[PDB]
């Protein structure tokens, strides 16, 4: 829900301002988004151990994790290794027993996607579509007529 | 939610639409005009590559037999034959530089067996340098085994 | 050490001229090769 | 010559390849939506299939994600052409496929899409190309930082020489619908903040409740409205919160309707506030000219403007390295002319055979269309060892 | 560079077992060396400022970038960054019959960031022509507003 | 506690920087063990309490 | 070479500074370790000479 100035703020300088006492760093970069999203990268050297810099990072970004909102904490917070890049693309349709964009993103979410990010050391997996959930549409009209709120 | 005044229930589906959706619809994606999810997978910042890949398909495979009726598999964007093509024409410039070999060797020496010993020569030398890559640290790649035809 | 030297990387550009080395490692053993067996080869049969 | 030829030759690092599988980005201006950016993806999926059916086996579209970053403004499909046995001629093969592509995609169009190949290594090293960022290092805040740079874009593209092409990586700069509660007029009539800023917050964005469970796999529960109440800006006022006295109140009693401009991405380099430049050097010029007539600019900006280089490079391969390879190959290679020969004369032989075999090297490179790329600079250095072979072989027999 | 991780991943089973006062503040696992090296004074000549002045400006320009730098294992800042300081007058405060705990009340709510959503988004009606995201409360900015607060 | 010895309540943004929030007193209020009762806590009954 | 770097970040702060903000310099090892090796490096070459 949250804006590009209230990422900002709230989350990406709460974690810059607590990313420090890290072996090797050459620099930080970052992006806070108005979809309410925010993304940091720290690049460390040539051949540095991407095993303990993937730790000393996140163990750190955690001394500010409650001085964050609610909202967030709820939210997943991630550290993890990163390529700019896809290689595998695994494509999934239905053509018998046809099926929608969402029959079809959560099955994948919830038999096949959990395997497959553990498997064979995968960095992260991007899920195409979303993984269902118990989506309620409150109508503010039928709220009134019951003198009720959100 | 609520029990107003004259004994009558307000519920939530009487306020609320309900239904079994997606927690999140910024996007959705379509394979040749047809709709579709999948798994974007990318690597590890260390990976082996197309090690990782191949036990992509390990847990895939398991995965298949317990599908829906119409859910099929499909393979866009994928690096995997890449390197297919890598070794399959490199080994085969390899052989390419031996038999063009043999040629010259009997174009300047009629004698046969003579047109043998460098037909030996390097193919040893081939299999030795492949034992010292691995006791190095470094694997067969694109790079690697374009310097076994330098 | 045409090789090795130019083989000394700095950067992203490490295993670039690195894997030489995949090169001298080729030499050395063609000399290996060469100092051994071909000199036996060429005794055991040959004319 | 062997100097004329290798100073004109250009510098690349590593040859951009056909890998059976590219891809395409889409992008839309100001506050559009999911419908507008889909009937862009429909389009170009038409490109791929109707007009090229002979290449392309496969289009794998994805609608509200560039890889600029994310939002309902952008896309991105990713190609799968058929295998390289079926297509024949240069015609069709990524550089003349993504030629006319390309094309097509800035003529029959009326958004912004492109077309690129696909490099490989990674997104870096590309070559006679940059990446400059301008960073906020005093007390200003993002609208003066947004006039800065705007002044290093105009100085860069008013006196280019030897020219230029440079941009902004993406603050496209999009309004956002500010609602004011007043603070007095809320506790007067009797509502809580809090009641308030989670009915405006839950209603409009969501919010995640609760966890249960859909066929054994637990999974979210969110909390939001029907799409139709939560459109446009006058859908504010249709919900009505709740006072301590036991009636309603809508949201125009105490909310105040007007529009801002603000940045949907803002980004921040080093713990500072910043904004990515994404330039390249000259047709002419190349990189280390173009890096260092960009830092001049920069220090011709206003107080509190500085810069600092994401992020290109860090020491580069024509630069800084390939001399020192080269020079100590030297100061080697004449020894063990040496260790087994004892002279002054028998290795300033074998020291001027290594222009021989260059000169031909360059010449063949310089001729047909190639470049002083990786693969080049190693098949300069099997060549030393080649000629100091053949070479040494006079030498040696002959002493 | 993995003790410093066993340490602080045992700790943070205890965390939740501490007064929240101490989990809003800083709680930090680094590497020690019992002295310091570089201490760089900073004062004031021309344009002069105070014992207070200095020590902000150099923890908000010079401090975090310095404590990333080269593996600086902790750094001791010399003064205090600047903060919002309240002194809360008691006789003021029964002169309208109030406490300390309405006016930290006032400040959580007032000064708050509150994420609201967007128009035009998430999932929408087939045929909206735009999408914006929407502000609301806004973080407090200069000694004055905090001085205007209810 | 928030008198005496302080308390962190929220924060806020000076010059860009996000930075604390802290609620005291002046310090003339809390020097001595006398100036205890000038407090005033508010009790249920909207009447003050030393 | 740890505090080469302290003075990497610093060199690039000094031009954004207010009037009057000047940087110096107590308590530093630095130019102990250039003593040691102006300092032995000097005691080697008197060790050949003699
Ligand atoms: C920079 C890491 N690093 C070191 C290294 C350098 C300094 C201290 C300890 C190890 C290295 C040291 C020797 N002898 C031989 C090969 C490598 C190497 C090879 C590949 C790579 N990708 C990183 C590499
Ligand atoms: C022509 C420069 N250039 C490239 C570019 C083209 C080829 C190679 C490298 C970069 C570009 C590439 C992508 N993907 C997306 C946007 C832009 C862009 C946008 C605006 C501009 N004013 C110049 C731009």
């Amino acid at each position: 829900g949250a804006d590009a100035k209230t990422v900002q703020d709230t989350v990406t300088q709460v974690i810059e301002q607590n990313m420090n006492g890290i072996d090797n760093l050459m620099y930080m970069s970052s992006n806070s988004d108005s979809t309410g999203t925010v993304q940091i990268t720290l690049t460390f050297e040539s051949g540095t151990d991407a095993d303990i810099a993937q730790v000393q990072v996140q163990a750190k970004l955690q001394l500010a994790m409650p001085l964050l909102p609610q909202e967030v904490q709820q939210q997943g917070v991630s550290v993890e290794k990163s390529s700019s890049s896809f290689l595998m693309v695994v494509g999934v349709i239905n053509t018998d027993g046809t099926m929608t964009q969402e029959d079809i993103s959560d099955y994948v979410a919830a038999n096949m996607k959990d395997a497959i990010s553990r498997t064979s050391g995968v960095g992260d997996v991007q899920l195409f579509g979303s993984q269902y959930a118990m989506r309620i549409w409150m109508n503010p009209n039928e709220l009134n007529k019951f003198q009720l709120t959100p | 939610l609520k029990v107003n005044q004259d004994g009558s229930r307000v519920l939530l589906r009487d306020v609320a639409k309900i239904e079994l959706g997606g927690e999140n619809y910024d996007i959705i994606a379509e394979f040749n005009g047809q709709p579709a999810s999948g798994l974007g997978i990318k690597l590890a910042t260390g990976a082996n590559a197309l090690d990782t890949a191949a036990a992509i398909r390990a847990e895939l495979a398991k995965m298949e037999p317990f599908f829906p009726s119409g859910l099929k598999i499909v393979y866009p964007y994928d690096t995997t034959p890449f390197v297919k093509i890598s070794i399959h024409e490199v080994v085969k410039t390899l052989v390419e530089a031996i038999i063009l070999v043999f040629l010259v060797m009997y174009l300047f020496l009629q004698n046969f067996r003579a047109t043998l010993i460098p037909t030996i020569a390097v193919p040893v030398v081939l299999l030795g340098t492949f034992a010292v890559l691995a006791a190095f640290g470094f694997s067969i790649n694109t790079l690697t085994m374009f310097g076994m035809v330098l | 050490a045409v090789f090795v030297p130019m083989a000394f990387f700095g950067g992203s550009t490490g295993a670039i001229y690195r894997q030489s080395i995949t090169i001298v490692s080729a030499m050395a053993l063609s000399v290996l090769v060469a100092l051994i067996l071909t000199p036996a080869l060429c005794a055991t049969m040959l004319k | 010559g062997m100097a004329y030829l290798f100073v004109r030759l250009p510098s690349s690092f590593l040859p951009d390849e056909d890998q059976g599988v590219f891809m395409t980005m889409v992008q839309l201006p100001a506050g559009a939506t999911q419908e507008r950016t889909q009937k862009v993806l429909n389009e170009v999926t038409h490109y791929y299939l109707t007009k090229e059916k002979n290449n392309v086996e496969s289009v794998f579209a994805v609608n509200g994600f560039g890889f600029a970053g994310r939002g309902q403004n952008t896309g991105i499909a990713f190609v799968s052409l058929k295998d390289w046995a079926d297509r024949p001629g240069e015609e069709n093969k990524v550089e003349a496929i993504t030629m006319r592509a390309t094309r097509a995609f800035s003529q029959i169009k009326d958004a912004m899409v492109f077309a690129f190949n696909l490099p490989a290594i990674v997104e870096l090293g590309t070559a006679t190309g940059f990446d400059f960022e301008l960073i906020d290092q005093a007390g200003l805040g993002h609208e003066k930082l947004t006039q800065a740079r705007n002044q290093l874009l105009a100085e860069a593209a008013k006196h280019p020489d030897m020219l230029t092409s440079v941009r902004p990586n993406g603050l496209e700069d999009t309004p956002q619908f500010k609602i004011d509660i007043d603070q007095e007029k809320a506790q007067a009539l009797g509502v809580s903040i809090n009641d308030i800023n989670t009915t405006l917050g839950a209603a409009w964005g969501g919010s995640y409740v609760n966890d249960f469970i859909d066929r054994g796999r637990v999974k979210k529960v969110y909390v939001m409205s029907e799409a139709k109440y939560r459109m446009l800006p006058d859908d504010i006022g249709d919900w009505y919160v709740r006072a301590a006295d036991g009636q309603m109140v809508p949201f125009s009693a105490f909310s105040s309707s007007r529009w801002e401009y603000g940045s949907p991405r803002l980004e921040r380099y080093n713990g500072l506030p910043s904004m990515e430049i994404l330039g390249q050097a000259a047709p002419g010029k190349s990189t280390g000219e173009a890096m260092e007539l960009m830092e001049q600019l920069a220090s011709k900006l206003p107080t509190g403007v500085g810069y600092d280089w994401t992020g290109s490079y860090q020491e580069r391969l024509s630069g800084n390295q390939a001399p020192s390879l080269y020079a100590i190959s030297l100061i080697v290679v004449f020894l063990c002319l040496a260790a087994l020969y004892e002279s002054w004369s028998i290795p300033f032989s074998v020291m001027l055979v290594v222009p021989l075999g260059v000169i031909g090297a360059l010449l063949a490179a310089t001729f047909r269309g190639l470049t002083n790329d990786v693969y080049f600079q190693v098949g300069l250095l099997t060549t030393i060892g080649l000629s100091a072979k053949n070479a040494i072989l006079i030498v040696e027999f002959a002493k | 560079d993995i003790a410093q991780v066993q340490v602080q991943a045992k700790l943070q089973l205890a965390m939740p077992l501490l007064p929240q006062e101490v989990q809003q503040q800083g709680v930090s696992v680094e590497k020690s060396s019992s002295s310091f090296l570089m201490v760089v004074g900073v004062i004031n000549t021309d344009g002069t400022m105070t014992q207070e002045d200095i020590s902000d400006y150099v923890a908000a320009n010079m401090k975090d970038a310095i404590s990333r730098t080269s593996g600086v294992g902790d750094v001791q800042l010399f003064g205090s960054q600047y903060a919002m300081r309240i002194w809360m007058n008691p006789n003021e405060l029964n002169k309208f019959q109030l406490t300390p705990v309405d006016v930290i009340t006032a400040i959580k709510a007032q000064n708050a960031q509150v994420a609201a959503g967007q128009l035009g988004g998430t999932p929408p009606v087939k045929g909206q022509q735009l999408n914006a995201s929407i502000i609301a409360q806004t973080r407090l900015t200069s000694t004055e507003e905090f001085g205007k607060i209810l």
